[PDB]
């Protein structure tokens, strides 16, 4: 049950950044791995005991400090080899060897602060053709034109989150794949019985949490600053 | 638990007068590991006495070996001065050519 | 013959501020070859034998990172046993850890050891079956069931039955001249008469390796005999003597029986 | 060869 | 080789089939072995520990051969819950080293295929419309669009455990209003009986 913060992260090139990792299960050691597509997990730093820390296979360009047993912050310095990358924190039980990871922190670098956009969420209602042909109703949600790819999508039926009958895309979709700083798109689907959708009493909402700018970042542009926000669209039943 | 040390004063080879030999004091079976051992050539300690690394046997009891180069004679008297946390006074075990 | 590699550890806690002393020593058939002391300026794994000396830079780095990792484990083991026995930090306690390998004349695995001790008394020990533990007191019962759930002995079995015997066989070959030797006890006898009516016969055994010998006094083939622990001479060989006080004139009755690995025939000594 | 794995009490 | 090498993969097997994983570690002195499961853009989660005995944990069985230095994971009656990448984790000293991983993707056996492309309209507006390719058989692979202004997704497997019904899906939309197309998924090998309702 170790907790890493923040779950999604973005920092400019040349700006240092520290991601925290605390543990409440009283683990023995703490580890810092990282994941890049095409290769496995590579060790960065690890500490067996408090006030100690040992280097890893790619420790050059990173710095840690284990001044307390319940904290092991990793500082991603100006080591430029960090574009979009998955930085993972683990906690080991030396008697068992088991590694317990946090939910992971995704770090992406942006050259221009004017390249961050919030997602445009819209809930598309099922068609009558599908209702008559399959006796089922599918609601497709679309969050489009957002960078970085730091979004979390969920469905809410009558004020309650659902998991069954939902197929959100695993990876976001690049609108213009030619670029590295390309805006992404994510589609989800929620399928329910026809008789459920034919009821006006039911409220369907697609919630999209966006991880973007904060108050530490200045904004001098015309459009609204893309802060960390929740964009959601909703729809009711139809007969 | 505190175990009193077992002291042995002897020589490497059968002690022959005038023959270059070694004087060994082998202390074993003591706990804790804090022990002070001295070799008394005619009642006084020797300034240069090397010793082995500290280790213990299977029963967790430590043992050491203190040795010095010496030429045994009849007039010379040798002993081993050992002190420990279980010894009220330092124990001086005189050397015997037959033991 | 029958050889062995053992690793002995000693961690004595220092009251208050100050790093506790960590001691690590390795023995290949009762022959020290490596050492480490946390109070030495080298801060590395030091060799105490020629055979291990020419092992390259990669060996010493890996062994030093592991003796430093065994140290970080013993730092936590000191404070953990403090809470198990409900002790204060102002005290000084000694932790002793030993694990090794045993191997016979067949050069196959036979027994594996992995045992702990706290303040000179037994704590936890690995049984001969290598899949069950032994708890001495109540505090040891806490770690007995903590290691049963984590299957520590199967992870230790991969070492005792795997890597450890392989390196033991390697260490024996690199030091064949000083490892597999079987020197024979240069036995003799001395006669010291304390008075004109009794005398102390004494049966010596000198310059023998290994330390496995048996000195027994028997009168005409038939226990108040003074026996001392097998002591080292320093030159790599050991000593041992057994003496019995006999009345003058009956020295022909007593005989000494010396048995050793190097001796093809069990010796019987007579005055 | 020190065992690569260290076990806590 | 490497310190932990597994199968390149990926593994695409039908539901209920048995999948076998393999892993070879170079360090003969390793003693702690584990199989880890990791979903897409998620953290690795411990599946089971590996011991020389060979522990069976329900549908998952892991075996270890220290001699050949090889680790095998066996998953029987594979469900859609098993679709993830399975990492082989072997110890260095006390630190665990992760293999490159092998991916397992479980395809559901569509009992009654019903391929069709329905047009869905927005709740708030009608000039923004999306095409939905759903209920097709698993043999169909939806290919990405060869056009800049149309955005097409990959096959998504939806599970309605309330009805014991599982369905594939693929969504496609475009920015300009002139995309009401049944030609959206034209670049795919769409079935013959695919139903195309009128706009």
């Amino acid at each position: 049950g170790i907790t890493q913060s923040p779950k999604y992260l973005f920092r400019k090139e040349g700006q240092n950044v520290t991601l925290s990792c605390e543990q409440n299960l009283n683990h023995d050691a703490m580890y810092w791995y990282r994941q890049d597509p095409g290769q496995g997990l590579r060790l960065i730093y690890y500490s067996q005991i408090v006030n100690d820390f040992q280097k890893g296979d790619i420790a050059e360009g990173y710095s840690v400090s284990r001044e307390k047993k319940e904290s092991f912050p990793l500082t991603v310095t100006s080591a430029q080899k960090n574009p979009t990358a998955f930085y993972l924190c683990a906690g080991q039980v030396t008697n068992t060897g088991e590694l317990f990871f946090g939910e992971g922190s995704r770090l992406t670098v942006l050259e221009d602060l004017n390249k961050v956009f919030p997602p445009e969420v819209a809930v598309f209602e099922p068609s009558e053709a599908e209702i008559s042909h399959t006796q089922k109703a599918t609601l497709v949600c679309l969050a489009t034109g957002f960078y970085p790819d730091h979004v979390e999508l969920s469905w809410w039926v009558n004020g309650k989150e659902v998991h069954s009958g939902v197929c959100t895309d695993p990876q976001p979709l690049k609108e213009q794949p030619a670029l590295n700083d390309s805006r992404y798109a994510l589609s989800s689907r929620l399928r329910v019985s026809a008789t459920f959708w034919q009821n006006p009493r039911n409220h369907f909402r697609c919630q999209v949490q966006f991880y973007g700018l904060s108050e530490n970042d200045e904004w001098t542009q015309d459009r609204a600053k893309p802060v960390t926000q929740i964009v959601s669209a909703e729809a009711w039943g139809r007969a | 638990i505190q175990r009193t040390p077992k002291i042995q004063v002897y020589s490497r080879h059968p002690a022959e007068n005038g023959k270059s030999n070694f004087l060994n004091c082998y202390v074993s079976g003591f706990h804790p590991s804090d022990i002070e051992v001295d070799l008394l050539k005619n009642g006084e300690r020797i300034e240069k006495v090397e010793h082995s690394d500290l280790s213990f046997s299977k029963d967790w009891s430590f043992y050491l070996l203190y040795y010095t180069e010496f030429t045994p004679t009849e007039k010379d008297e040798y002993a081993c001065r050992v002190n420990h946390v279980t010894l009220s006074q330092p124990k001086i075990v005189k050397w015997d050519r037959d033991m | 013959g029958s050889h062995s590699m053992r690793y002995f550890f000693t961690s004595v806690s220092r009251p208050g501020r100050g790093e506790p002393r960590f001691i690590a020593v390795g023995y290949v058939d009762d022959t020290q070859f490596v050492r480490f002391d946390s109070d030495a300026a080298s801060q590395r794994m030091e060799p105490r034998a020629p055979w291990i000396e020419q092992e390259g830079p990669e060996y010493w780095d890996g062994e030093t990172r592991k003796v430093k990792a065994h140290s970080q484990t013993h730092r936590v083991d000191l404070g953990t046993l403090r809470g198990y026995y409900n002790q204060s930090e102002a005290g000084s306690h000694t932790v002793q850890r030993m694990y090794g390998c045993d191997v016979g004349s067949d050069w196959r695995f036979l027994r594996g050891y992995h045992q702990y001790a706290y303040d000179g008394k037994d704590y936890i020990a690995l049984k001969e079956d290598l899949r069950s533990w032994t708890a001495a007191d109540m505090a040891a019962q806490t770690t007995k069931h903590k290691w049963e759930a984590a299957h520590v002995a199967e992870q230790l079995r991969a070492y005792l039955e795997g890597t450890c015997v392989e390196w033991l066989r390697r260490y024996l070959e690199n030091g064949k001249e000083t490892l597999q030797r079987t020197d024979a006890p240069k036995t003799h006898m001395t006669h010291h008469a304390v008075s004109d009516h009794e005398a102390t016969l004494r049966c010596w055994a000198l310059s023998f390796y290994p330390a496995e010998i048996t000195l027994t006094w028997q009168r005409d083939g038939e226990q108040d005999t003074e026996l001392v622990e097998t002591r080292p001479a320093g030159d790599g060989t050991f000593q041992k003597w057994a003496a019995v006080v006999v009345p003058s004139g009956q020295e022909q009755r007593y005989t000494c029986h010396v048995q050793h690995e190097g001796l093809p025939k069990p010796l019987t000594l007579r005055w | 060869y020190l065992q690569p794995r260290t076990f806590l009490l | 080789r490497k310190e932990v090498e597994q199968d390149p993969g990926p593994f695409n097997v039908p539901e209920g089939a048995t999948v076998a994983f393999n892993c070879t570690y170079s360090n003969s002195a390793s003693q702690s072995f584990f199989w880890y499961r990791q979903d897409c853009r998620k953290e690795p989660k411990l599946l089971m520990s590996v011991y020389s005995s060979g522990n069976e944990d329900g549908r998952f069985t892991a075996q270890l051969n220290r001699a050949s230095q090889y680790i095998s994971l066996l998953i029987r009656d594979s469900k859609l819950s098993d679709s993830a990448t399975y990492l082989c984790v072997v110890n260095r000293n006390n630190d665990m080293r992760f293999g490159a991983g092998t991916r397992l993707t479980v395809k559901p056996n569509i009992q009654n295929p019903d391929p069709a492309v329905y047009q869905l309209r927005d709740s708030k507006s009608s000039d923004k419309s999306v095409c939905l390719f759903t209920d097709f058989d698993s043999q169909t692979n939806v290919s990405q669009s060869k056009d800049s202004d149309v955005y097409i997704t990959d096959k998504c497997v939806l599970d309605m455990r309330s009805m014991d019904f599982k369905s594939n899906s693929a969504v496609a939309w475009s920015n300009k209003s002139d995309f009401a197309c049944a030609n959206a998924f034209n670049n795919s090998i769409i079935p013959e009986d695919t139903f195309f309702p009128s706009p």
